[PDB]
């Protein structure tokens, strides 16, 4: 009968907002942010609804891509830059005590660099990956990047390892997430309920292989944005992980060098032993079962008559054709060409690379100072991407490259939209 | 209970006002932040939309003289350009969401129709207080 | 529409103050900086309101008297045959004294208030 | 009659004045400081958080009925726990500072009790 | 017997300064600038019987409109190339082939000794630069701003053709503008409304000859802080437009120099055909008209009798005494002179090319402009001159180089006031 | 079944806690222009009649806020100005040897070398002189700059002054600062003569080491303070209440050259000095300094007992920044030897100067700053307001203890200054028992 104003009610909107920093409390995330996360989370059980989800147009996504690239850049940009070390090199190959898997990766290149006087050279050399080293038309040589980019110095004293980061909504703001398990990506499931905090995210940068992430918990989960379109991804996300070694094949050393006035640089020294080859163990096994269990997932979607079939990556950057991993910020490069060989219905030799770029960002290169003596890598590979390649077969191959499908794979479940409490009602009040 | 809500009857939106109107305002190592230009001025300025979000509630039922209720009545009749329905089922049976819903395209109006409606009630209020 | 009628009388404006009650790169710094000004010039209008207890009105009527020497003018003089913004730069002297009358008289009922209800 | 001078008068005569307290929260070249993109940021982050404390207090004055007043009254019984003193020792003979530090402890849990018993008062007139 | 009522949102306000928010129409410096839409069809109110006092010399939005517009162009070349490394001892000749007889020495053919990607490895090149840019020493020439200061390069996709720009009052204020027509500039204007933001206003900077800005509606309008005084500009709008055709006809290429680790430098290139001056072309058939027009209205403050010359520049450096123009990236110094040679009682402007280029005439940074490739023409907009100056003659010159006038000519009718919603009144109530 | 006392609420409360704020900065240079804000033309202060307030000076977070903006506006103001870094080469030098003291033998050195020019492809060989405290031995006429081996080095903008101009601080709302006008305050405890300001005095950031200068004056006894006074290793200062006036002057009738360095890169090089050499000193009313520190010893037997005789010693040791009076005017660094200031016990001193250029602040390792030749010669006045001083003791004989100059760390300078200041916030609202329910 009579307008009446009401307020509490449980309406939102979808929205875009910043998001918070939370963590656990000398490290890129470690003194990144001060936020505790929440010791308790809540959840509130926001039933009797069917929420609409994408994430596809995830602005969590957006936000995430934006902050990393900008805390990558805060931890480099006040770094000692290697502009000094841009010059013909005299190089020649090491091979003392080289095996021949090895042979013609590992260069001894001497140079004439300043020392702390402008008026004073000094004799230096140090050792280079191939993959770092091109040569000018057989003695002289240049770095490879220094026709298209700076080159600055990771600083030695700063660590790289992930840690898991949780988002947190500010006030007027919620997280609506989705507790199902066979949920599409896209659907309106029917189990939603709201929360302040996410789980938190430790962010992992990898090609090819999704390490360090969420399983599913009912069965192996295929995802895209349009399956029929090859132009889409497809991610998937594994029920149970798969282990893999990844170690340091040298004893290396490293030499501090001065370079100018406070201004050092880190340089690859030499090994301690004999030179090996870097490579990767994952159980044959594993690899196979698991493979088992996502092609019948496929065939729900292509059919149970078609041939499935998974084979080597097309060519292209380094960054896309190999399966490139970050361990304590030295760089490996592994042929993953032997996990996709095979038609239906484990050692990978890798690279090392010290001149790297991020996020496909060309014009900003650093340079990863090497790490002493040899190390272990092991990870928990919890799932990957594939591309789409008559009706006779279907191929995937190994796909994905930008980083917004890694952090859209992981934010598989959540929403945001901004609480409005306020409305109006018609009733028999005056 | 911070948004103990969803929805089944319109007598439930009640009790949970006074945490979802206190959310608003929730009320240490912040030093190396202050550095980070960027990162830091995103989560400042956002701390200022949401005083104003807040601000712009309490200002829009105070000049409709609604401050300090949880409902708020007026003389301001319902229209059937609005809505058809009942007013059994809306609430006692009806959730809110259908609610935000159709009611989501002619707002403003109301707004405006709720804002008349104090400016002829003060100054009557005056009046009646210079007469007898 | 939005100062509609500034160029006219207090009566043809008393019906008016809705209009008007309502209207509330490093480089965008500078209008962070005028967000946050906006917000505290209107916080401090209303403050000066509640404690003149005339929180929720426009037309706030209280216990303190015109004095002659504010204004020495009537009905016709004041409202009428005049406009707010002339009238005000005329008794801009007194904005001070006012306000410390105006808390006073709040002050000396809410004493009033917790005795008298015992 | 000056600004914190009324901090050694009993808390009885202190309180006679409270507006000129009540509105000393919100009050307040001058370009060349512009340049300075992480001071001038602190500068505002300290007006931004005053705003924030006025704007708290304000809301639980709200929550708890209190607001719109300097002084307001409600139905909570006190408790002798959090403190067991008569009335004329606690209105003459002390300061509000040392009234403060007394029941220091015995806050939140009236905030609380403030707030439940609003609650119910709107809940009685429902 | 009245008694105290307080009213709030009382419409009355007081004279004020704020910051304005920029808007626009939705790689241009002020299009990545402005993130605001303005309002598709902006709002106008009339505010009837209300008089309200302006003054274009006092007007603060100036001071910010002129503070903004540098702290804009400045940090758009702050991320760009520094040219320091070709601060070098030229060696140069006269390159005079296929040239008309006036072009005979204008541009200089250098080259010298720089840097590559490679610390230890030199290159050599060369390039054309115009006289005005470089200076002999004592074969051996060196760039005029080595002495100076550092000279840095514009990034080549950035362009900056003025779109015009609104300017939008934050909450708590109001801009208040004079509709009223033949506005004085200052007094009180009696015809006024109150607005959300300015019309857009174009960023143009010249000297001498204003363009492409707001015309005088009725008449020529001349308005000046002080008439009397000769120690005052004056600012003076044209009711009609007169039309300029600018040119620099040369066929001009361009090359890029790798000159270090990441980046490269825009050298100018070849050219193609015969080498003729720039110049500009205003049509005697108006602009005879045009300046008969502004003496009849000079006679409004100068006797009514008197005999008006126009006459050259005073001394000055290029900036003032020639008029300053940009289009297309390329600055244009134009030799008015001949434009002001009458007395009361086709043109052609040739034109100077510079490169290396201050900016608002304010000392220290140098900008390198990059060559446009291609030929160019330019037409635009006369709207208004700066000039300024016996019982019997007086004589008037072209002015200009304080850019902060050619900001106060469009904004001449806008005033900044603030809002003041508390008032207090009497009424037949008490309580 | 009660008394029936009722809760009640209201706000304007007057009362504070102790908070850490940021105070804000009241007053061509550097602290003038970064300190944009007035002071109130007309300053407040309320009395808190019958309040007790405990401060705390050592605790003080005021200090800090001096510290951090003390630094900052060093780092602002070197920032944008000339970097030397093509001055760190070989360079060639020889003695100065013209009407020199025998005192100023081998302090100036004539070394040349091989400079860029604002041209890339041009070098020019130039001279200058410079004082031997800047300048290190390679393995006999090759020598090269201190800093080569550790930082770079920034040329100070000679158009920027930091001259010690007096500035306020003043709170924020919600703030208030509050001061001790009491007498004897120990540094610590429950003063009872408190007031409140909107903004304190002007505080002049006068940097220096073991004697503080130009500060205020005890009002009319020497006031010691520490914060352990029985604890030999910490520091000790002591406010005067009659000052000492100490003459200095550097007598060299200098000159500057102006070199390009670069494209608008000007460096100022020393000029030839232009007459005889001779050394920069102090001048100490000798009868002024014995009699004053009689108070002082007769002070510290406050603490010590007056069956003890109290010695004054030199050659503390340190640093060349710490073990001389650091001191600095007309923007000239002056490391002044106060040994035979401090060489007395019981029961005009001349004290030679020397001049460094290349220069660091508050003790940050790695980084440093050029300090500009002056044209003429100076002279500077100034007033001993307090000292910084430990005990050499520990050792088991209370008939005799030594104390030495100390200090370096600047905060402890800031430290006396603040002596009288705490900051808190203001908390409105209270809760209290009432007659009134609801
Ligand atoms: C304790 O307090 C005393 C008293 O304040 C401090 O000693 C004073 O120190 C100042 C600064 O060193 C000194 O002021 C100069 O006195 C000279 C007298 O001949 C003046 O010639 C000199 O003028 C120049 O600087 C002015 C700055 O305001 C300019 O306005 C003026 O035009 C001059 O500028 C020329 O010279 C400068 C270089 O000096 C150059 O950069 C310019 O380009 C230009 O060429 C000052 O007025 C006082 O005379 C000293 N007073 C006494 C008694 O000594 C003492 O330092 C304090 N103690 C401590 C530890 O801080
Ligand atoms: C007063 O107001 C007038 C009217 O707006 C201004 O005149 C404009 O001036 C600008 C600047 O020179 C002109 O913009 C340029 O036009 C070129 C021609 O475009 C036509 O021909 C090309 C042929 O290839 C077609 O592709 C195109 O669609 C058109 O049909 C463009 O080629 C220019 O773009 C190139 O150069 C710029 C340099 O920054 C690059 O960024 C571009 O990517 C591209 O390489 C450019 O767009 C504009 O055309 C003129 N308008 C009119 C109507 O003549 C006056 O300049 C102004 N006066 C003052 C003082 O400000
Ligand atoms: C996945 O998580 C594991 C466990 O945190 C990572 O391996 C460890 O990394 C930490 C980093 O400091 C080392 O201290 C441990 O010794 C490692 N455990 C090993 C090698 O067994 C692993 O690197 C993560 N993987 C990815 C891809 O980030
Ligand atoms: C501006 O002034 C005019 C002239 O006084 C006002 O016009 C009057 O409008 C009322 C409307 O109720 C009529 O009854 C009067 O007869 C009109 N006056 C005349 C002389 O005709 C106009 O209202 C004023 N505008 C404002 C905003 O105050
Ligand atoms: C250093 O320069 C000299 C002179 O050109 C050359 O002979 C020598 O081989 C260079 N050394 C290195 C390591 O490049
Ligand atoms: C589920 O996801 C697939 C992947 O692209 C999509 O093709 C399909 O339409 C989705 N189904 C729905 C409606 O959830
Ligand atoms: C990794 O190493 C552990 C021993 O630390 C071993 O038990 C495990 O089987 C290895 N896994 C793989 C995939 O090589
Ligand atoms: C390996 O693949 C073959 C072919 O599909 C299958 O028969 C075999 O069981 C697989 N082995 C494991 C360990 O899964
Ligand atoms: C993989 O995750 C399981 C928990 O499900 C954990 O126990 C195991 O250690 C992880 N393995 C690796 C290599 O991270
Ligand atoms: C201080 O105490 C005396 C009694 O000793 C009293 O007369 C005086 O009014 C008090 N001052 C204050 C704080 O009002
Ligand atoms: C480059 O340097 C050499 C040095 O011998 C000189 O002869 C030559 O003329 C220089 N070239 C240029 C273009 O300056
Ligand atoms: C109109 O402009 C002239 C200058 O041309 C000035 O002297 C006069 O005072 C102005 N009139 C008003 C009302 O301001
Ligand atoms: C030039 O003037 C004519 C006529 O007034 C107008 O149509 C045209 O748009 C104007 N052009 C510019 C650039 O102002
Ligand atoms: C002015 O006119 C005279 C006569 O035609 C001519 O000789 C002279 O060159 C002209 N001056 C200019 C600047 O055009
Ligand atoms: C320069 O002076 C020093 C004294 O400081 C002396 O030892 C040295 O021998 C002198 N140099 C020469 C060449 O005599
Ligand atoms: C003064 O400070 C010293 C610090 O050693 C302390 O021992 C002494 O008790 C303090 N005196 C007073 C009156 O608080
Ligand atoms: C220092 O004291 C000694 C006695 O121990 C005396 O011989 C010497 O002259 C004194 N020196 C000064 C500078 O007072």
């Amino acid at each position: 009968l009579w307008v009446t104003v009401y307020y509490g009610v449980p309406v939102w909107k979808d929205a875009e907002t910043t998001l918070f920093c939370a963590s656990d409390a000398h490290n890129v995330w470690a003194t990144h942010c001060c936020v505790p996360t929440d010791p308790n989370p809540q959840e509130i059980h926001l039933e009797n609804v069917t929420e609409e989800f994408n994430m596809w147009k995830n602005n969590m996504v957006e936000q995430m891509h934006t902050d990393i690239i900008s805390l990558w850049d805060q931890s480099l940009k006040p770094c000692v830059k290697l502009t000094p070390l841009c010059v013909t090199l005299q190089c020649t190959n090491v091979t003392n005590n080289i095996t021949d898997d090895m042979r013609g990766e590992l260069k001894n290149c001497s140079f004439n660099m300043t020392t702390e006087l402008r008026d004073k050279k000094q004799k230096v050399y140090s050792l280079f990956y191939r993959l770092d080293v091109v040569q000018i038309n057989n003695k002289e040589y240049r770095l490879i990047n220094c026709n298209t980019s700076a080159i600055t110095q990771a600083c030695p004293k700063v660590s790289f390892e992930p840690i898991p980061i949780h988002y947190c909504a500010p006030a007027g703001f919620a997280i609506l997430k989705c507790k199902d398990k066979k949920f599409n990506g896209t659907g309106p499931c029917t189990n939603v309920s709201t929360v302040q905090c996410t789980h938190g995210i430790k962010p992992v940068v990898s090609t090819q292989l999704l390490l360090n992430g969420s399983l599913a918990e009912e069965e192996v989960i295929i995802r895209s944005e349009n399956i029929t379109n090859n132009a889409k991804n497809i991610l998937v996300q594994l029920n149970e992980s798969v282990q893999i070694n990844c170690t340091r094949p040298n004893n290396n050393t490293r030499k501090s060098i001065r370079i100018g006035p406070g201004q050092w640089f880190y340089a690859t020294g030499d090994i301690i032993g004999d030179i090996r080859q870097a490579h990767c163990n994952v159980s044959k096994a594993t690899w196979n079962e698991t493979l088992g269990k996502v092609v019948k997932q496929l065939r729900k979607h292509f059919g149970n008559n078609t041939i499935i079939r998974f084979a080597n990556s097309s060519g292209g950057d380094l960054e896309v054709t190999t399966h490139s991993f970050n361990c304590g910020g030295e760089f490996f490069y592994c042929n993953t060409s032997g996990l996709f060989n095979s038609t239906w219905i484990i050692t990978l030799p890798c690279r090392i690379k010290q001149i790297i770029n991020m996020w496909q960002r060309i014009g900003q290169a650093m340079y990863a100072p090497p790490i002493q003596g040899v190390i272990r890598c092991v990870s928990n590979i919890t799932g990957l991407i594939l591309t789409r390649d008559n009706s006779t077969t279907e191929t995937f191959r190994p796909g994905g490259g930008d980083m917004r499908d890694n952090w859209r794979s992981e934010l598989y479940k959540y929403k945001v939209v901004k609480i409005e409490p306020l409305g109006v009602a018609p009733t028999r009040c005056k | 209970g911070f948004l103990g809500a969803a929805g089944s009857t319109m007598g439930a939106a009640s009790m949970t006002l006074t945490v979802q109107a206190r959310n608003l305002l929730s009320g240490e190592c912040q030093q190396h932040l202050l550095k980070l230009t960027v990162w830091g001025i995103k989560q400042l300025q956002a701390r200022v939309l949401a005083v104003e979000r807040y601000l712009r509630d309490q200002q829009l039922l105070g000049i409709w003289g609604c401050s300090g209720k949880l409902i708020c009545c007026t003389n301001v009749p319902w229209n059937s350009t609005w809505s058809n329905r009942n007013l059994s089922e809306i609430w006692d049976n009806m959730t809110w969401l259908q609610w935000d819903k159709e009611i989501s395209n002619y707002t403003q109006i109301i707004y405006g129709l709720l804002e008349e409606s104090q400016n002829q009630q003060e100054k009557n209020e005056q009046d009646l207080l210079a007469l007898d």
